């Protein structure tokens, strides 16, 4: 009765991977998509009561993805080759937009979680979790709905693993240690598809018995909205819950007149 | 104070002629506050008139308690109209509108490293990629090398560079279980010592500064 | 016993044989628990022998006996083996053909099982999943009222005799229909996967009997496995012998075929679930129950097919006999002698349970908690004296010579009762002749 | 009479937000439970006061998710008594404990609402103007004992400034109605099981601030997870401050949570500090209730036959096969009923909203 | 919020008084004695249970613990606003049944209210008297007889 969904969230930023084409590092995007291609036809090997969802997160919007070979995975698998170069071709650049999408493909997944669970029959449990690969920058608007997607998630106790290749989020990393998923990040981008089979494949209660890597220690430091500086101790608005560090007998954000005698 | 403090309240008769009263100050509180006239005569006759037990006896044979025929009926309503009057004489001793959205946006997060890139030759390595994977072939050998997976397994083993740390030593066994509730004494004593502290600051009178000093 | 009991007796070289088929290999870690998938995703691109020592310090202490079940497992199965690694270590590597194969079918490459059906386009007399279905069931139902022996039935000779060397049922008289033994019955009264599987197991242990190759009947079945419900295949491209074995299979309804000149064939849901034995397929849609069982002990069927009322019948007194419904009633005398014929009270229990009509469903217990008690104590009514045959020795002089010889006999095994007290005992009459002669000679030691 | 004939042969027959407006940032919240006879009633299956005690645990969780800055305070009203069964705090986890062991208790004598407020007064008495006063009853009997007259101490919470709300059983009562509208709370009656919860869950949302709401800048301080490691010679394994307060022995934790202001030790967040009465919290506990601050505005309902557009959901791309169709105010996307529920409960947010 | 009248209040017939008036009001205007006897009584309970409300947000419970009420004369000499929600189907019920009937009058009166719910059902604002429907509505509940 365990149903397994295994949900795969890509940084496809084309800005990041472009530049890493103009480096010829040994690591491209192909390289990245066949990784996440073997992963969910693992995931779905595993068992039939698996189930695979896979959305392509890019700058533009968010595309839900999803011989000797098996027939199912290789009509996904050319289904998911056919997204991603439809994706590709039509993927136009116009607007000065660069950090991803990030919030709303957790949104759009996490709808799609909601709807698939609806639909799961009663006799059988579903056990879900989400895996997204980090590649470029970091999203710096989307910090609210970032939250409250973290938020959302927990409520429904979603398990969140996020996978850095070359820059470091501490969004994610407070993600991951809410939700309780694992965050790390891959030096060797060539070797990363081991990273994600050794680590993230396996299932929480499996992960339980297995030895993991310790995790990586997170911080909750808070910047002072007038300066954005981190600090210790601060003065929080009682209205709008605004951080103030100088002491202020009127509120900025919420424009309240604190009234102390 | 309830109705019932009569109603409910029963002589206890036992399975073999038993008479457990269990005189409780609860109930007897209760009657005194309800009808002070009990108070009174308890006042007026225990210990002298007579006894406690004997008073109460009194009180379980006496045709106050057993009220039960007009007579009868007009004792009983001016009885139940007389209750409820002392039980009753007993019972009486802004909307909001936010400036910088925009703060909700980079919140408690500083200000991050958003390097951006250069001029418009980003696009041609955006146009590149557009390019590198218009024409894209799945790969299977190329995924992964012996060498790659090697490489991964050793940071992964244990004591690795991603193994960070291990098992630790034994510290409860390094402070004696006696220390160990000495220290928890003193910690209490010390949590109880900075709190009387802490509670006068702020310092806005000069006796905070003298309690300050006698703390310290 | 399991798929994996099957497999994990075979000798080395048939499991290496199997292992060179892609599917076989996908089965067989579908098959896997899930400790052990993991451990085989992790090796999956590993061209190194793994310590012995290194993976068995990745599990938990106490998940170990879990962990070495899988480990226990994988060696049985031969998915990997030790290698002598330099320095005195013993390593752990996959089998490369097995890990080879797998990773052609996951990853792709290589060469497809078989054609499609696009080569001969869409089938002109194509049928339907519930037609096949029933179709399944129409065949089952063939052999099961063969094996009862009412006329309505003719199969093929091979297929009885097939059921003969499987000892279901045994030629007493020849010319005449064999009589079906005990354990025919028992699994007559075993559900419809059970009975496929073991008959099935049964076919497999006798895989050498017709000179048919055992690799390639266990590749084929595993290739069936994961066959596409309302899709035909091409039968061209498989053996002679494959050809018979597919033969047979159509005589059995787990496949669909028009003709045997036909080659197109449709595997049935029957066949798709037969990789998995008995367990995997905890969601079967059944038939629904048309027994209904009272408090009076009596049965009622909402049936009308032979091989219902021949199945009430087995352990229970007909009373009457509806065009649409069935009314029998339970028996201390139809019972017992329902167990005299070799069926255990469990097996009533479990088929009564199986066929419980939905009224009776709603009831907390699936059946009445009295009867079901009431037939377990007719069952151990039958067997209530316990025979054993024996030696009896009484004779002991001493108790120390007696503590002896009950010692001595213990090492042997073959004592059957013993009583300290009054220095008596009882041995298996074949050790007897052991212990009689050990008992003369401990005398002659004397 | 009726003797003389009787056939049945014919029967044999062949046939809800509010403005934008402030909230109660900081919530200083008591829930009075009666433990009358009346709570052994089984209105609610099994009865009153296993259901009763289940949801208000699931309250319990709810009320903490949804506010990290409050405060939770147990008042069990007994044989006209009141006994405060769980202290003030923010742990849920001893919540729940008291609640389970509560479940098994005894439900005997009458309710004395009159000593449950006078004790939420007291305690409620010290708590700071800016810190919003609200006290929750349960009341099962519809008559209480008081020892005084209970409109002086209506007054009283009038003065301080206490919001009361009360959700009654079995019908209304015209004295918890009257102290409900003077003190700003709200009063409802129990119509079953799923009404119960609905009205818990309506409870669980922030009550509007009144014009008497200060508005004060409180000072809080944010520590990390100060761990620490043996290889290091600076590692002090320390007692907790809060597991101190309790009989079982505390354990010395390598490393935890130090008070930025005075170095208190706690091993659990958010949790004012003792010592110095900072309230020491983390970033997430504040931005947990920022979706109070933007409510999520109901979305246009159109069915799937009047609107000529896309047939599938922008939320789930599911195909539209639904009768009505859900259309966002901003980005006008496409979503069923079940993502449009989601989003408005939970999400709170639309995903073209956010592209 | 409970009135409850223990049976048709009936006159102690003794009087003599009672008797001469009955006896007046047959021979002078055709009237049965014990039809007024019984109008007499229902009047008189319908006295003291109109009282319980005092408007529209105003609900109250109405008892007769009596199976005379069930005759068509006692129930038909009710008044007509009092009687329309006099329920066939509570007609004659037993203790239990009262109780629950009364547990539920009262969870769903309980329920609050508005007084925008009564615009246009049971109160009338300034611009719904101009209806011409509302005015033919008002018409149609008054009867003349
Ligand atoms: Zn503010
Ligand atoms: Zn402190
Ligand atoms: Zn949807
Ligand atoms: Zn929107």
């Amino acid at each position: 009765d365990e149903l397994n969904l295994l949900v795969i969230v890509v940084d496809a930023n084309p800005i990041w991977w472009g530049k890493q084409a103009l480096k010829e590092s040994q690591f491209t995007l192909s390289k990245c998509i066949d990784a996440v291609m073997v992963l969910g036809n693992s995931h779905l090997f595993m068992n039939r009561s698996n189930k695979l969802a896979v959305i392509a997160s890019h700058i533009q919007e968010s595309r839900f993805l999803y011989d000797g070979k098996y027939e199912l995975l290789t009509s996904a698998n050319e289904v998911i080759v056919e997204e991603i170069k439809d994706l590709m071709t039509k993927s136009d650049i116009k607007g000065q937009h660069t950090e991803t999408l990030l919030a709303g493909s957790l949104a759009k997944a996490l709808c799609y979680i909601h709807r698939m669970n609806k639909e799961v029959k009663d006799n059988q449990e579903m056990k879900s979790r989400i895996l997204v690969i980090k590649a470029a920058e970091d999203s710096a608007l989307q910090y609210m709905n970032f939250m409250n997607v973290i938020f959302a998630a927990q409520k429904q106790n979603i398990l969140i693993d996020a996978c850095v290749l070359d820059s470091d989020s501490g969004l994610l990393q407070q993600a991951c240690d809410i939700t309780g998923g694992l965050y790390l990040k891959v030096p060797q981008m060539p070797s990363l598809l081991q990273y994600l089979l050794w680590v993230f494949l396996p299932d929480q209660d499996q992960r339980s018995q297995l030895i993991l890597p310790p995790p990586v220690h997170v911080d909750y430091r808070a910047a002072c909205f007038c300066h954005r500086n981190l600090i210790e101790i601060g003065y929080v608005c009682s209205v709008c819950l605004s951080i103030f560090c100088n002491f202020s007998p009127i509120c900025t954000t919420c424009e309240t007149a604190f009234k102390i005698s | 104070i309830s109705a019932a403090f009569l109603a409910d309240v029963r002589p206890q008769t036992d399975g073999c002629n038993g008479l457990r009263y269990n005189l409780t100050s609860d109930i007897i509180e209760s009657i005194f506050r309800t009808y002070p006239a009990v108070k009174m005569k308890y006042a007026e006759n225990v210990p002298h008139n007579m006894t406690e037990k004997e008073f109460w006896t009194r009180f379980f044979q006496s045709h106050y308690f057993h009220r039960d025929k007009e007579n009868s009926n007009a004792a009983i309503i001016k009885r139940f109209n007389h209750h409820s009057a002392m039980v009753l004489a007993a019972g009486l001793r802004i909307a909001l509108n936010l400036k910088k959205s925009d703060r909700y946006y980079h919140g408690p997060t500083p200000i991050q490293s958003l390097q951006y890139a250069t001029s418009q030759d980003i696009i041609n390595s955006f146009q590149s990629i557009r390019q590198e994977m218009e024409a894209y072939t799945p790969k299977l050998t190329q995924v992964l090398s012996s060498s790659a997976a090697s490489s991964t397994i050793t940071a992964l083993s244990p004591g690795g560079a991603l193994m960070q740390g291990g098992t630790q030593q034994a510290i409860n066994q390094m402070v004696p279980n006696d220390i160990q509730s000495e220290l928890k004494h003193l910690y209490v004593a010390v949590g109880e010592l900075l709190r009387h502290f802490w509670s006068c600051f702020p310092v806005n009178t000069p006796f905070l500064e003298e309690k300050v000093v006698k703390m310290k | 016993r399991n798929l994996q009991e099957f497999l994990g007796g075979l000798s080395p070289g048939v499991l290496d044989r199997l292992y060179g088929h892609p599917a076989t290999c996908l089965a067989v870690f579908r098959e896997l628990p899930s400790l052990a998938k993991n451990w085989v995703m992790r090796m999956l691109f590993l061209e190194q022998p793994l310590p012995q020592a290194a993976v068995a310090l990745w599990v938990k202490k106490e998940f170990s006996k879990a962990q070495e079940e899988s480990t226990g497992l994988l060696s049985g199965l031969r998915i990997w083996h030790t290698q002598l690694l330099p320095g005195g270590l013993q390593g752990l590597i996959l089998n490369p053909i097995f890990r080879q194969n797998l990773r052609i079918a996951l990853l792709g490459g290589g060469k497809a099982w078989s054609d499609d059906t696009s080569q001969l386009g869409p089938d002109k007399h194509a049928r339907d999943v519930p037609s096949l279905d029933k179709y399944a069931e129409e065949r089952w139902e063939v052999v099961l009222h063969f094996m009862v022996g009412s006329p309505s039935a003719a199969v093929s000779q091979d297929l009885a005799q097939l059921l003969s060397q499987a000892g279901l049922m045994k030629s007493t008289e020849p010319g005449e229909p064999p009589c079906i033994t005990s354990a025919g019955f028992q699994f007559l009264l075993l559900d419809t996967p059970a009975q496929l599987w073991y008959f099935m197991l049964q076919y497999l242990q006798t895989a050498q009997s017709r000179g048919m190759d055992l690799v390639e009947i266990l590749s084929f079945l595993f290739q069936l496995s994961f066959s596409t419900l309302g899709k035909d295949y091409s039968v061209e491209g498989m053996s002679d012998s494959l050809l018979n074995f597919l033969q047979h299979l159509r005589e059995f309804g787990l496949v669909f075929q028009r003709k045997r000149k036909s080659r197109r064939y449709y595997p049935t849901r029957l066949a798709i679930n037969l990789s998995s034995g008995v367990s995997g397929a905890g969601g079967t849609v059944h038939q629904p129950g048309f027994i209904v069982v009272e408090t009076n002990y009596r049965l009622y069927a909402y049936t009308e097919s032979e091989l219902q009322i021949a199945l009430i019948a087995l352990f229970s007194e007909m009373l009457y006999r509806f065009p649409n419904m069935v009314v029998a009633q339970v028996t201390r005398e139809s019972v017992q002698q329902a167990i005299a014929s070799g069926i255990t009270a469990q097996q009533i229990i479990h088929f009564l349970r199986t066929r419980a009509h939905p009224v009776m469903l709603k009831q907390t217990p699936v059946l009445p908690p009295t009867i079901t008690d009431q037939i377990r104590l007719w069952e151990l009514e039958r067997d209530r004296l316990r025979f054993t045959e024996g030696v009896l020795y009484n004779q002991f002089l001493s108790q120390v010579d007696f503590e002896l010889l009950l010692a001595h006999a213990r090492e042997l095994g073959v004592l059957v009762f013993e009583n300290s007290a009054k220095r008596l005992m009882v041995v298996t009459p074949a050790g007897h002749s052991d212990v009689k002669r050990f008992w003369k000679r401990q005398k002659h030691s004397s | 009479r009726w003797e003389g004939g009787y056939e049945r042969t014919w029967e044999i027959l062949k046939e809800e937000h509010h403005g934008q407006v402030r909230l109660g940032m900081m919530r200083h919240l008591y829930v009075v439970v009666d433990g009358s006879r009346t709570m052994e009633d089984q209105d609610l299956k099994p009865n009153r006061l296993t259901c009763t005690l289940k949801l208000l645990e699931y309250f319990v969780e709810e009320y903490f998710d949804q506010n990290p800055i409050s405060q939770i305070g147990i008042i069990v009203t007994k044989s006209k008594r009141a006994e405060k069964l769980t202290e003030l705090s923010g742990n849920p986890r001893k919540h729940i404990t008291s609640l389970k062991k509560a479940v098994d208790m005894t439900c005997h004598g009458e309710p004395s609402l009159y000593n449950s407020l006078s004790i939420a007064m007291q305690t409620l008495k010290h708590m700071p103007g800016h810190t919003s006063r609200e006290v929750l009853i349960i009341f099962s009997s519809l008559t209480t004992c008081d020892p005084s007259n209970i409109y002086d101490l209506i007054k009283t919470l009038k003065a301080a400034k206490i919001r009361v709300s009360v959700i009654g059983l079995s019908a209304e009562v015209r004295v918890c109605t009257v102290l409900a509208r003077e003190t700003g709370g709200t009063y409802h009656v129990i119509l079953d099981e799923s009404h119960y919860k609905e009205l818990l869950t309506h409870h669980v949302s922030p009550p509007p601030a009144s014009s008497s709401s200060e508005c004060s800048l409180i000072r809080m301080g944010f520590p990390q997870h100060t761990i620490a490691s043996l290889s290091d010679q600076d590692a002090k394994p320390s007692f907790s401050m809060a597991h101190l307060d309790g009989n079982t022995e505390p354990g010395l934790t390598l490393g935890g949570y130090f008070c930025p202001q005075c170095r208190a030790k706690y091993c659990e967040l958010p949790v004012e500090c003792k010592i110095c009465g900072l309230t020491l919290v983390s970033a997430p506990h504040l931005a947990r209730s920022y979706h109070h601050l933007f409510p999520l505005d109901a979305f246009q309902e159109i069915p799937l036959e009047e609107y000529n557009g896309e047939r599938f959901c922008y939320g789930c791309q599911g195909e539209l096969k639904d009768q009505h169709v859900y259309v966002c105010a901003v980005c006008q996307n496409v979503f069923c009923v079940d993502c449009d529920v989601f989003v408005h409960d939970s999400l709170h947010c639309c995903p073209g909203c956010i592209h | 919020r409970a009135v409850i009248m223990f049976g048709v209040p009936y006159v102690y017939t003794q009087s003599r008084i009672l008797k001469a008036r009955l006896e007046y009001l047959r021979d002078q205007f055709q009237i049965r004695e014990n039809d007024f006897l019984t109008f007499d009584a229902m009047r008189h309970a319908a006295q003291c249970v109109g009282r319980a409300i005092r408007g529209k947000t105003d609900y109250g419970l109405m008892v007769f613990a009596d199976k005379r009420f069930a005759r068509g004369d006692k129930r038909g000499k009710l008044p007509r606003w009092i009687q329309e929600h006099l329920t066939d189907a509570n007609l004659n019920l037993t203790v239990d049944e009262g109780v629950q009937v009364a547990k539920y009058f009262l969870r769903q009166m309980a329920q609050p209210f508005h007084r925008e719910d009564q615009l246009g059902l049971s109160l009338l604002s300034l611009e719904q008297l101009e209806s011409e429907e509302t005015l033919k509505r008002i018409e149609q509940i008054a009867q003349q007889l």
